[PDB]
């Protein structure tokens, strides 16, 4: 739709590119297994990269020349889901990683000599502090800002 | 359709507003003070400023615009003269 | 500065603490009133080299010295041969 | 050994006379 | 005459060199 | 054991060989050394840099005078066809008789060289023309050149005043010059490219003789200072032109009409002019801004002092910003290094897409090696200014003098700001990498597809909003049409900022997925280059590992091993480090246009689509292809096209990798077999008695991290000299 | 690659990374998420390590690549 071309259902250079291309993949007349259980190319690897035919499922998604796929993500005619979707994805997940950062961390400096608890691990990932991510609900998001790391501790 | 000389008009608005001091109180350049000899030293350095002194003229020579600007510019620069022209002069409405 | 790198510190105390650094610094010049009381940064220093051996021990709790000198004789680099 | 002030002498006349000549020639023999 | 323009090279890029690899041996001596 | 160089001590009465290195490179450091005072200092400045202007004309001479009897130009303006000008005579008596091959090119006889430089289309694109009417150049520009040093002298003799105090005013001076200067020196050029040049362009000469015969118009100045101007535009030029002879001519300057042209491109005849002219008020304008004495204007502080637009009410300063850039002299030297450094490549970048000379892309070489020393250079620059805003901060500056005030807390809350920028990195790091691995990883791999890839939206979308009318498209509020502008139409945007796609030469390049990384690895240089020198900067003062590093700041390069271990962090050696992607950034960015370009002539353009999309391949296709011309140019059968370029390119190859030894060698092992190698000569008869007057030494331990770079550079910018050249040039392109 | 990232570890000073590698443990304490285990930079001659080692796993199986790619296939 916009810059470069529509998706899948037409997209002529996408198309040459299907087909010459792997399909010489070919190109082995044949290199014996007439019958034979090995040698795998003959089944997918291709059809895995084949069976995707004129359907890759249909994704929108806008093949430019040479017909190689561009990612647009303005959130509009059909893509949304190039960024957003595995966008806010790769937010949630880091966050997660470094909450607990901030976490199987704000639980030491304290009680008896605790100077390296850190090159062996208390709770293995923390295991305890865990979870404390996904049950981020709202979360940092109101007690980060507000109290604890409170302006103060600023 | 410019007006060319709107802002020819327009521009000798302001520096007639220029036209000024040479004359009125007392010699040039409210005499060098500090120019060429080189200032106290002054020194961090320095003055001066004043946010006080933006009228004098404000209200009687902000006419000058209107001078050239009016008779002199669209209605055809001094139409009364005759003075000297043989050498030759003239001078001659482009307009 | 000629030579002027400052291990100064506060203790200049000298007990398992510095000594380290080729003939440069005959100090234990105690002022009246630093604890071991020995003190201050060095003796007369236009005889040798340019160490920061000088501290490395024996604190100088800001620098440290190291070359600055700039004005640098040859005695005061081993090559002047 | 006349040496008494010189040196700046055969710096002009040595070296113009081991280039001036040096280079220049009548009909090339090219680069 | 014939073709002889050749003395601003070695002037330059040969003798004024000379000049100044000798004569500035006055940064040694003089 | 004497006394020598005149004007430092320390230095003077060395025993070693440092004695003269460090001699030839403390020269130009006046401010403290043995011989100073500010009054001294600033006119030891003053009387240097008029030697300066002085030198830069003796260059321009020559450049007109390896012209004018040899070297094409009664040739080239007959018509300039692709087809290699002329600088000058190469003449080495160690060169073969293939002194006949080509290197001896077409015209003229004698082997030469040809202008890659501009000039050839300046010299020309004002006028200049006739081989007979030119051989003018040094007489004037050195009848020129010389006054340049009268001052120096005149204005270093005591007497006739060469001034002291006087240096510090502003208001007076820049009350003067973006007025008296540029504006006049400004206007005096839209004279000349106007009473003799435009007339020299389209229409015809202008005899030697006659100045007041000649009269671009039958009836003179006209109306004009009748306020009356807009019937200049009207009939100016035309298009069926044949360009210098007049014939679809006209004549009546200034306009902004007509446009491009397969018979040149390059901005217009008038419209460089008009506008030398119209910015040529604003100035003058602008000059007359500040005092000089009769007591109008402005005091150029009390508009600092509490001006302040985001202060008022936020407890934060302003103090004497004014005696500290007007006490420092380096605030000055860098603020005006950049300035010149961001609009080095302003030209340069608008040089091209809008060069304004006849015959020049379509040219597509001397293009090409020419935005890039100015790119080169531009980025060298920068560097210098981020480096004498670190000399600052320890010679000059004064904690209790500026605080609060707003150069400080800019210190004080400095950990942020090397962070916050670190963090820019970082990122712009990884996610430049993998998008460019992934890339390279998925082909090899057989899989074309899968290659990540983002159009460069929010780039083409900049020139939907212009002229770039590529296939359609509305955008809400201007669809292509119904709203178009309405306030603006057939005024301004006429044929011109209308290139659109043009492929040959539409100034925009249709950009995609290739410009959407190259593009984020320009980002990824000043950022990386500038967390350096910023940090560099923001602590040439010192920090925690070295809290006291002051009193000379810059360059002292090294310290003692223990506490941590300690090392190149004087704000010179982060200036030395900077150094490497200010040539690394400044090269990423050059060569990218060509690869483009270069592609974008003689041939495609899919070429750097799908292919700069990934890494391989920027060395592979570029880099790989396009080296062919010039290597197999020493060829082991003959010297063919070629040979300057290639020999230079493996001189740029070796002048490059011994740059490494300074850098990974360090005094310490030099001077010691040194040690060892001077028990020689003493122990060895025929070299006995026979003594240096500078002792056996190895080189200093700031000194060859300089070497090593000033070393790694040339090798390297003499590399690229000698590669586009040795490539744009042949072609294909 | 890697061998053009060696000289980076060959070509750099040392209280350099110090100097850098606080501005990083200052932002880090704001959020309260550094200090334990004094961060630090490399070992003088640890950075030496890193670069030569690098140079040469660099340098080297570049050719090894090189290598294989002109015997296999023609030769
Ligand atoms: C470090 C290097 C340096 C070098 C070696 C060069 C070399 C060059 N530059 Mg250049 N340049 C540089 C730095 C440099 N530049 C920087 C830092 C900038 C940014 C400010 C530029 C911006 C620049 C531009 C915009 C251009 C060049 C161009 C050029 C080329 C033209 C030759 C020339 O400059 O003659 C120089 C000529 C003179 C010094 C004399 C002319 C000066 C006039 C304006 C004086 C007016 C004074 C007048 C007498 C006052 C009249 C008063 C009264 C009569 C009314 C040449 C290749 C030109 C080009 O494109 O070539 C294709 C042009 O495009 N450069
Ligand atoms: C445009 C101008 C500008 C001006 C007016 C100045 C002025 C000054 N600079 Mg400076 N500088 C600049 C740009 C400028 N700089 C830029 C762009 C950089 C880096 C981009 C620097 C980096 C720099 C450093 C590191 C220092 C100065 C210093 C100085 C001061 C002493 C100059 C000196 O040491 O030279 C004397 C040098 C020589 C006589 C020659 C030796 C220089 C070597 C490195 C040659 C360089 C490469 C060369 C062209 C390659 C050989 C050619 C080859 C073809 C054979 C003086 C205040 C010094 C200072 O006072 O700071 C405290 C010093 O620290 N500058
Ligand atoms: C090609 C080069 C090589 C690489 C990869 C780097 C990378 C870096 N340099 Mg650097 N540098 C180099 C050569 C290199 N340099 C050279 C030759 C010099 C001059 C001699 C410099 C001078 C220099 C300076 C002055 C600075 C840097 C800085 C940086 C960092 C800037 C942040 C960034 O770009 O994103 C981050 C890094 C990358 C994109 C590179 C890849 C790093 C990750 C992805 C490693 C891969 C993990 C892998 C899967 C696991 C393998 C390890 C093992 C388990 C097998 C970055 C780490 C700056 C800095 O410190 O930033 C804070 C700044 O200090 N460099
Ligand atoms: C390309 C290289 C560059 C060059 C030219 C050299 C040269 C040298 N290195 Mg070396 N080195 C380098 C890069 C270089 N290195 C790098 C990058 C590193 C580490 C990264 C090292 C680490 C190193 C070490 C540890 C040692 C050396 C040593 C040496 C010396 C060995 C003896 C010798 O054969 O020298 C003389 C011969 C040459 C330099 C090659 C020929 C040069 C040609 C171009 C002839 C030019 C002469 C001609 C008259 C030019 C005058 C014309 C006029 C216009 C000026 C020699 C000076 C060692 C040493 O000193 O032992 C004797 C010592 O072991 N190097
Ligand atoms: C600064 C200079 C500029 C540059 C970069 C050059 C460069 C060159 N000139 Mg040259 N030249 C110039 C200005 C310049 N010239 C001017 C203004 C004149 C008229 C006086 C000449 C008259 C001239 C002649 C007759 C010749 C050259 C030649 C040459 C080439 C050999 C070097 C030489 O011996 O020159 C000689 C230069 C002079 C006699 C000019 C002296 C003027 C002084 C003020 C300049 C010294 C500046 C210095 C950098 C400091 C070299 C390419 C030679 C050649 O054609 O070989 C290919 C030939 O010999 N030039
Ligand atoms: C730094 C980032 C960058 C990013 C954003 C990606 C992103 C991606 N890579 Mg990838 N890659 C990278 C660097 C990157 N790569 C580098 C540096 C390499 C070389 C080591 C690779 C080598 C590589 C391979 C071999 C593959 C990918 C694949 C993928 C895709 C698979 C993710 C997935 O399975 O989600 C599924 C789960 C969720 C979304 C949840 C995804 C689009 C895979 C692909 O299928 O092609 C695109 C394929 O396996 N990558
Ligand atoms: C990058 C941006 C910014 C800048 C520097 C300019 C600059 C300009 N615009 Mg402009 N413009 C902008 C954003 C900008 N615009 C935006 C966002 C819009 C959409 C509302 C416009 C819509 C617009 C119109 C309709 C016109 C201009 C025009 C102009 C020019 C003359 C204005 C005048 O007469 O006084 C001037 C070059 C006028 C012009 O000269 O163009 C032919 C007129 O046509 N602009
Ligand atoms: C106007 C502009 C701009 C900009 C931007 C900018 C405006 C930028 C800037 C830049 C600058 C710089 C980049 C500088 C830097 C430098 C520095 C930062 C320095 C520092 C220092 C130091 C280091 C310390 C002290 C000293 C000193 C200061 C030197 C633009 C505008 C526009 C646009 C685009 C859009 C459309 C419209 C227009 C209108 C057309
Ligand atoms: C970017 C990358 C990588 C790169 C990489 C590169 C870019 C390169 C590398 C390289 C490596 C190497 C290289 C290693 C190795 C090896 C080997 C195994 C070797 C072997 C050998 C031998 C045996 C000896 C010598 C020779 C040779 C070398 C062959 C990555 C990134 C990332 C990201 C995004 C984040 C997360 C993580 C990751 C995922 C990681
Ligand atoms: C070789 C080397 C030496 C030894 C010093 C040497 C080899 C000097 C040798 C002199 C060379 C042969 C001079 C040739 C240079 C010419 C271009 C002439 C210079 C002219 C100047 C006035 C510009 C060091 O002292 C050193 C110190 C710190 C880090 C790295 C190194 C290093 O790599
Ligand atoms: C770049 C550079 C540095 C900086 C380099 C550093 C700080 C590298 C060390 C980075 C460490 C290896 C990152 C380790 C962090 C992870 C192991 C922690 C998370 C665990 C994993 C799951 C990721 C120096 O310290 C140095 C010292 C001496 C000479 C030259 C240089 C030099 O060139
Ligand atoms: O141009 C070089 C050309 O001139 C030379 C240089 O010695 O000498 C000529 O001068 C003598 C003097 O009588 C002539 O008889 C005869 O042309 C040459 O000897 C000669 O070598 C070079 O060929
Ligand atoms: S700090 Fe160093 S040498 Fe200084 S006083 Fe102590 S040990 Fe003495
Ligand atoms: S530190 Fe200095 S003074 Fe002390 S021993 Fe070393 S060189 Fe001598």
């Amino acid at each position: 739709d916009i810059a470069g071309l529509t998706p899948c259902k037409e997209s002529k250079q996408f198309a040459k590119r299907e087909k010459q291309a792997l399909k010489k993949l070919q190109a082995s007349l044949k290199l014996y297994a007439d019958d034979s259980a090995p040698a795998l190319a003959i089944k997918a690897t291709m059809e895995k990269t084949k069976k995707r035919f004129d359907n890759y499922g249909k994704y929108g998604l806008l093949c430019g020349s040479d017909g190689l796929p561009h990612l647009i993500v303005s959130g509009d005619q059909r893509h949304w889901g190039e960024f957003i979707t595995p966008g806010i994805l790769f937010l949630y997940i880091a966050g997660w990683i470094g909450w607990v950062g901030r976490s199987y961390l704000i639980a030491i400096r304290d009680e008896k000599k605790p100077t390296q608890k850190e090159i062996i691990i208390d709770v293995p990932l923390a295991s305890s502090l865990l979870f404390r991510g996904f049950s981020w609900p709202v979360a940092a998001y109101r007690e980060l800002l507000n109290g604890e790391l409170v302006d103060n501790n600023f | 359709p410019s007006l060319v000389i709107s802002l020819s008009t327009g521009l000798s608005l302001f520096l007639g507003r220029f036209v000024f001091f040479n004359f009125q109180r007392e010699n040039m350049a409210k005499q060098v003070p500090e120019q060429n000899g080189m200032s106290h030293f002054e020194a961090g350095d320095t003055r001066a400023k004043e946010y006080v002194s933006l009228l004098k003229s404000n209200d009687p020579v902000g006419f000058n615009i209107v001078d050239v600007l009016a008779w002199g510019s669209i209605g055809h620069i001094v139409a009364y003269y005759i003075l000297a022209t043989a050498s030759n002069g003239y001078d001659p409405s482009f307009f | 500065m000629s030579h002027s790198v400052k291990i100064y510190d506060t203790c200049i105390g000298c007990t398992q603490c510095v000594r380290a650094c080729p003939t440069d610094v005959l100090e234990m010049i105690p002022w009246g009133g630093c604890k071991a009381k020995q003190i201050a940064s060095a003796p007369r220093t236009e005889d040798c080299v340019g160490c920061k051996r000088c501290e490395s021990a024996c604190p100088t709790d800001f620098l440290s010295v190291r070359v600055y000198l700039w004005h640098e004789t040859t005695r005061s680099m081993g090559l002047a041969y | 050994t006349k040496r008494g002030l010189l040196l700046k002498f055969l710096i002009l006349g040595g070296g113009s006379l081991l280039t001036y000549v040096s280079a220049n020639a009548p009909q090339d023999v090219l680069p | 005459m014939i073709n002889l323009p050749s003395l601003f090279v070695p002037l330059v890029g040969l003798l004024f060199p000379a000049v100044a690899m000798a004569s500035l041996f006055l940064h040694v001596e003089k | 054991a004497l006394r020598i160089p005149r004007f430092s001590q320390g230095i003077a009465q060395d025993p070693t060989t440092r004695r003269i290195w460090f001699g030839i490179a403390t020269a130009h450091d006046f401010e403290s050394h043995d011989d100073i005072t500010e009054g001294r200092l600033y006119q030891n400045i003053f009387a240097s840099h008029f030697g300066q202007l002085a030198i830069i004309f003796l260059w321009t001479s020559g450049n007109l005078f390896h012209v004018a009897w040899q070297g094409n130009f009664e040739a080239w303006v007959q018509d300039p066809f692709h087809v290699r000008p002329i600088a000058h005579a190469i003449w080495d008596p160690h060169f073969g008789q293939p002194a006949v091959e080509a290197f001896t090119r077409g015209g003229a006889l004698g082997p030469v060289n040809n202008a890659y430089s501009g000039v050839y289309q300046w010299w020309y694109t004002i006028g200049l023309r006739t081989n007979e009417d030119l051989y003018t150049g040094a007489i004037f520009l050195l009848f020129l050149s010389f006054i340049s040093l009268l001052a120096g002298w005149l204005h270093l003799q005591p007497k006739w005043k060469p001034s002291v105090s006087w240096f510090k005013n502003a208001e007076s001076r820049l009350n003067h010059h973006l007025s008296g200067l540029f504006g006049v020196s400004s206007l005096a050029w839209a004279g000349h490219l106007v009473h003799v040049a435009i007339p020299g362009s389209r229409g015809e000469y202008v005899r030697w003789n006659n100045f007041l015969d000649v009269l671009p118009y039958p009836q003179g100045l006209g109306p004009l200072l009748t306020g009356q101007w807009n019937l200049y535009a009207q009939n100016p030029s035309s298009s069926n032109h044949l360009f210098g002879t007049t014939q679809g001519a006209g004549t009546a300057i200034l306009t902004i009409l007509g446009g491009f042209h397969p018979q040149t491109q390059s901005l217009w005849l008038t419209d460089v002019a008009h506008h030398h002219l119209a910015i040529a008020f604003l100035f003058l304008i602008g000059g007359l801004m500040y005092r000089t004495n009769f007591g109008i204007g402005h005091s150029i502080k009390y508009i600092l002092e509490a001006h302040i637009p985001p202060g008022g009410r936020l407890g934060r300063g302003h103090k004497g910003l004014y005696d500290t850039i007007n006490n420092s002299i380096h605030f000055q030297l860098g603020l005006a290094l950049a300035s010149l450094g961001v609009i080095t490549s302003l030209v340069a970048q608008h040089m091209y897409s809008l060069p304004a000379y006849a015959f020049i892309a379509q040219d597509f070489t001397t293009q090409a090696a020419l935005y890039t020393h100015h790119q080169y250079i531009a980025g060298f620059i920068m560097t210098g200014a981020f480096a004498h805003g670190p000399i600052f901060f320890i010679r000059d500056y004064n904690p209790e003098q500026n605080a609060d005030n707003v150069l400080a807390r800019m210190l004080e809350h400095k950990e942020a700001i090397i962070s916050h920028l670190s963090w820019a990195s970082l990122f712009l790091g990884f996610h430049t990498l993998g998008l460019y691995v992934h890339n390279d990883v998925m082909l090899a791999f057989g899989t074309p597809e899968k290659q990540i890839l983002i159009e460069p939206i929010f780039a083409q979308w900049i020139q939907s909003a212009h002229g770039k009318t590529t296939y359609g498209f509305d955008i809400p509020l201007s669809s292509t049409n119904g709203p178009a502008l309405n306030a603006g139409r057939n005024i301004w945007l006429p044929g011109w900022l209308n290139a659109i796609n043009e492929n040959s030469n539409s100034l925009f390049l249709t950009i995609g997925p290739g410009d959407f990384l190259v593009h984020h690895a320009i980002a990824l240089g000043l950022h990386t280059t500038t967390l350096i020198l910023v940090k560099g900067a923001l602590d040439a003062r010192g920090s925690k590992l070295m809290p006291d590093k002051k009193d000379f700041g810059y360059s002292f390069p090294c310290d003692g091993p223990g506490r941590g271990g300690t090392c190149d962090i004087s704000a010179w050696d982060d200036f030395y480090l900077a150094v490497f992607w200010m040539l690394n950034t400044i090269g990423w960015v050059t060569f990218y246009w060509h690869w483009k370009h270069i592609t974008l002539w003689r041939g495609n353009v899919s070429q750097f689509n799908e292919s700069s999309t990934y890494l391989m391949g920027w060395l592979r296709d570029y880099l790989w292809l396009n080296s062919s011309q010039l290597i197999n140019g020493i060829t082991p059968l003959v010297c063919n096209s070629l040979s300057v370029w290639a020999w230079m390119f493996l001189f740029g190859h070796l002048v490059w990798a011994t740059g490494f030894m300074f850098l990974i060698s360090w005094r310490g092992y030099w001077q010691e077999l040194i040690e060892t190698l001077a028990w020689a000569h003493e122990r060895t008869p025929l070299a006995n008695l026979i003594r240096w007057r500078d002792k056996p030494v190895a080189l200093s331990i700031v000194q060859a991290r300089l070497v090593g770079l000033v070393h790694f550079s040339v090798g390297y910018i003499f590399t690229y000299a000698a590669f586009l050249i040795a490539s744009t040039s042949g072609k294909f392109g | 690659f890697v061998w053009a990232f060696s000289l980076m570890f060959l070509f750099s000073g040392r209280g350099y990374w110090q100097e850098l590698i606080e501005s990083i443990v200052w932002a880090h304490n704001k959020l309260k998420v550094a200090p334990a285990t004094q961060p630090r930079a490399l070992s003088i001659v640890q950075g030496r390590a890193v670069g030569v080692t690098h140079y040469l796993l660099g340098g080297i199986a570049t050719t090894w690549a090189f290598f294989l790619a002109r015997i296999i296939a023609v030769g």
